[PDB]
């Protein structure tokens, strides 16, 4: 079947699969098969929605000396982008310390919470998301970091794309076209039950439907 | 991309010490202490396993454990674009750098003895700006930097030379494949312990034209390893007690292209020497050794050598021996080149190659009748004469010269070794013209002068205001 | 630095072997003592050994020249580069009549005692043409034992009887030379064939005298003695047929003519508005730079394929 069309596939790609069809087995193995053929020092991002999921991808891959990041994809940003990267960008008076009840409804409060109190900010909203607005406004600012991440990973692993907002999707298609780093996405076109969290479904159904630097399988196992 | 410079204090011999760098470094002096504190103060920086051990009271200063040790290393991360390892040095480093500074950065190492303890604890920090640096993460034994560099170390010790070429065989086809994800940096100490000299040839074009060795450092003793040099720093350890350090970048132009191989050769022995004394051809060669064997037979063992220039110009050896603090010495003479073409017209050659190590360059051209009815000795007079009135007319550039070890003759060195023993030549080119027999022959004829002298005529020579050279070579 | 200790080591063993052992036998076996030591410290060390009393019995394995400059009145022993051990020795000595040159041929002569074949020039112009040739055509002819010897202004006999004895293959290159006599004029030399006939066994031949009539000079005159060179040249055929099979190559006049009659069409064109072998023969060092800096690969294979500069073919193997 299709599952060996996609391990011998190196680029952008897309797997549209159902519930049921076995997307933690094709990851696992994309992603294993991916790190045994490079031999160069550049790593992989998995980023996920649950911790559960993270843990469990941990886990299956094993132990390595290479670094590569698994987690949720609010950790993420908060690892690789923001953390570093916050006081480069806008000044040294912006905080790197933050240990995230103190949410707002504007992103210059926002900025305001980060420095003045300390902690990240939020938004009451959950159709707009502060977190992916913030990085990459600062990877828009700051040169260093664009080239860490660029210099960091060569591939970058997506799953359960349809519970994604606006933001997400434009930091991801920001790194994907400024930066010139490869995507891997996975999903269910009717699993967004999540909606009541912001989830746009728009953004799979119109990357299925309109890209073509994406190759697409389904799988029905 | 480049190693750029490093700074040591407070370490063993070391006090204050500034070197610049490249990719591609040869160390080489009489010091021999030195020298391997450099490489060691490298590997205390660079390797793990002998930075896994503390500082001991001996690796302070003087043994003043109240100093601190501090060691630094400049990068230039210019070419991130077009270079792998950048990325590689940038992917471990996140937070570190600055955008301002996104072109440099530095890897320092401090250390402070503990007296109660009796013990001297090291401890690594980088950064872009070199008044904030923080200390390089890492867990258990293993440090953030320790994911970057490989430092090979190659010691011949601690037919057998095809064992030691098999040796770098299988290094420079291991290091690559093992270790693609990595900046290497060889160390090589003395390569040349017991080694055939076509070995050491073939290892300096190994070294010096193979893309496996992109980053090096070498000590060595041996000028068969540098025939092929270029594109390099080349270090020189002044031999005194305290050390000082001179460093130069060697590279050859492309209009030195063609004999490339002659300039290397003639230079290599004149990096391990004090004081160089540069001259045209192997008569000169034959009647200084003579002069000095009679006179200062030791020259050779205090550091003097004679290096023969040829038909080039003196800016590439006086460039690298000045840079590197060695003492040069030329004696030169009036020379008149005709033109390539049109007839009666001459270059002032021996003015104009004494005029371009002074900054000055190059002057006006100079045409002389010589009527066709006139030809052979009358013709050289005519011509001498001509050289005459040329030395008088430029005193001023002459005095200029003698204060930068510059000696032009007025005509040859010939009429020179006349105005001192004009008599002895006489005597020995019996019934006829010393100068002009001198010149029909120049390699036979110097044999003949040179079997025929005493110790009173070379002592002569080295006594006379027109061989001033010769006393600055052997130190007065 | 520590070959100041080396050198107080040699001290005390000089000293100590001396008030010690003044009734017994002493023989030193000195190793490769160029390990980690200076070349000016080699140069001393070789002046001890070879101008000391204290070492009147050694043996001394060496990887050095620079140990090799003050060597008189010993053996050369030279092991051959196989795997079944073969040896050739040599009884050194410096003549008188070469006494005043002694510093020159040492010098020399190292460097080519750590070789496999040795080609014997003259002056840096041929070194200058030469390197410049082998550099286009064979780079690597020094890596496989090769090796190029300026000779100067002196005979060939003390390099060669060296070389052969220690079983290394010599090639000379040489050409007619005619030496004006000092006093007396009209009469010249027969200098290249002297040279070249000493290495034959027979020596020496009668001179000849040449007109030269005095309203004719400069290029008049090296044109009537480039004449008399050819008729020697052709005189003496069976000759110069010997010194063939010996690895001796004279040339009928000079080495300018012989690249001339190789490259003369690449020499007109990059000495415009002259001729190439006079132009050539004004500056022997700067000329020649100037034509090896506009020489290509089709010249130097020329150059290299020509019968005239069969030498070179020898020098490298074939």
């Amino acid at each position: 079947m299709s599952r060996e069309q996609i391990i011998k596939d190196g680029g952008n790609i897309l797997v549209t699969a159902g519930a049921g069809s076995g997307k933690t087995t094709i990851l696992v193995s994309k992603i294993e098969a991916d790190l045994k053929e490079n031999k160069t020092h550049y790593s992989i991002a998995a980023v996920t929605f649950t911790n559960k999921a993270a843990k469990e991808i941990e886990g299956r891959l094993g132990y390595s000396s290479r670094g590569n990041f698994i987690g949720t994809n609010d950790g993420f940003v908060e690892s690789e982008i923001i953390r570093p990267f916050i006081k480069d960008a806008f000044g040294n008076d912006y905080p790197d310390n933050f240990t995230a009840d103190n949410q707002f409804a504007s992103y210059d409060k926002g900025l305001q919470v980060l420095k003045y109190q300390n902690i990240l900010g939020t938004y009451s909203n959950p159709k707009k998301n502060f977190k992916f607005q913030l990085a990459l406004d600062i990877l828009k600012k700051s040169l260093v970091a664009r080239q860490y991440i660029f210099s960091k990973y060569f591939k970058i692993f997506i799953d359960e794309y349809q519970d994604s907002d606006k933001d997400m999707h434009n930091l991801f298609m920001y790194l994907k076209d400024q930066l010139k780093i490869k995507l891997f996405i996975v999903g269910d076109p009717k699993q967004s039950i999540y909606i009541w969290r912001g989830a746009e479904p728009e953004n799979f159904n119109g990357l299925i439907e309109n890209s073509t630097d994406f190759n697409k399988y389904h799988l029905t196992s | 991309m480049k190693f750029s410079n490093i700074t040591i204090k407070n370490f063993r011999n070391f006090e204050k010490v500034n070197i610049n760098l490249d990719n591609k470094n040869v160390i080489f002096g009489m010091n021999d202490i030195g020298k391997t504190n450099f490489l060691y103060a490298l590997r205390f920086l660079l390797d793990k396993e002998i930075r896994k051990f503390g500082f001991n009271k001996s690796d302070y200063h003087k043994h003043d454990t109240s100093k601190k040790i501090e060691i630094i290393l400049t990068l230039d991360l210019s070419n991130y674009e077009k270079d792998e390892d950048t990325k590689k040095l940038i992917s471990v480093v996140k937070g570190a750098r600055t955008s301002a500074n996104a072109d440099v950065f530095y890897i320092a190492l401090e250390s402070k003895y503990d007296d109660k303890e009796l013990y001297g604890n090291i401890i690594l920090k980088w950064g872009s700006e070199l008044d904030n640096l923080i200390d390089i993460p890492g867990r258990g034994n293993i440090n953030a930097l320790d994911n970057v560099f490989k430092v090979i170390y190659i010691n011949p010790l601690v037919g057998d030379g095809r064992r030691k070429m098999l040796s770098y065989s299988i290094y420079n086809y291991l290091a690559k494949k093992k270790y693609e994800d990595k900046i290497v940096i060889y160390l090589i100490e003395e390569p040349e312990i017991s080694l055939h000299r076509s070995m050491q040839i073939a290892l300096s074009k190994q070294l010096f034209e193979q893309s496996t060795y992109k980053y090096f450092f070498l000590s060595t003793h041996s000028p068969e390893l540098l025939y092929e040099m270029d594109n390099t720093r080349l270090i020189r350890v002044h031999s005194t007690e305290k050390v000082v350090c001179s460093s130069h970048m060697y590279n050859v132009e492309e209009a030195y292209g063609s004999v490339k191989k002659k300039l290397n050769k003639a230079l290599s022995s004149a990096l391990f020497a004090e004081r160089v004394l540069l001259i045209e051809g192997p008569s000169e060669k034959i009647l200084f050794e003579k002069v000095l064997d009679e006179v200062e037979p030791e020259y050779e063992l205090n550091g003097g050598f004679l290096l023969e220039v040829g038909g080039t110009y003196f800016n590439h050896y006086v460039c690298t021996l000045n840079d590197l603090g060695i003492t040069h010495i030329i004696k030169t003479d009036n020379d008149l080149k005709s033109k390539k073409g049109k007839k009666g017209v001459y270059e002032l050659l021996g003015l104009n190659r004494c005029l371009n190590l002074l900054g000055r360059e190059n002057l006006d051209e100079i045409t002389i009748d010589i009527p066709e009815d006139i030809k052979g000795k009358k013709k050289k007079e005519r011509l001498n004469e001509r050289k005459k009135e040329i030395f008088k007319q430029y005193k001023n550039e002459v005095g200029e010269f003698l204060g930068e070890r510059i000696y032009l003759s007025e005509i040859d060195l010939e009429n020179d070794l006349y105005s001192a023993i004009g008599e002895s030549m006489k005597r020995i080119f019996e019934n006829e013209d010393p100068v002009h027999y001198l010149q029909k022959s120049k390699l036979f004829n110097m044999v003949e002068l040179v079997n025929n002298l005493s110790t009173k005529d070379c002592f002569d020579v080295f006594e006379h205001e027109k061989f001033a050279c010769l006393k600055e070579l052997v130190g007065s």
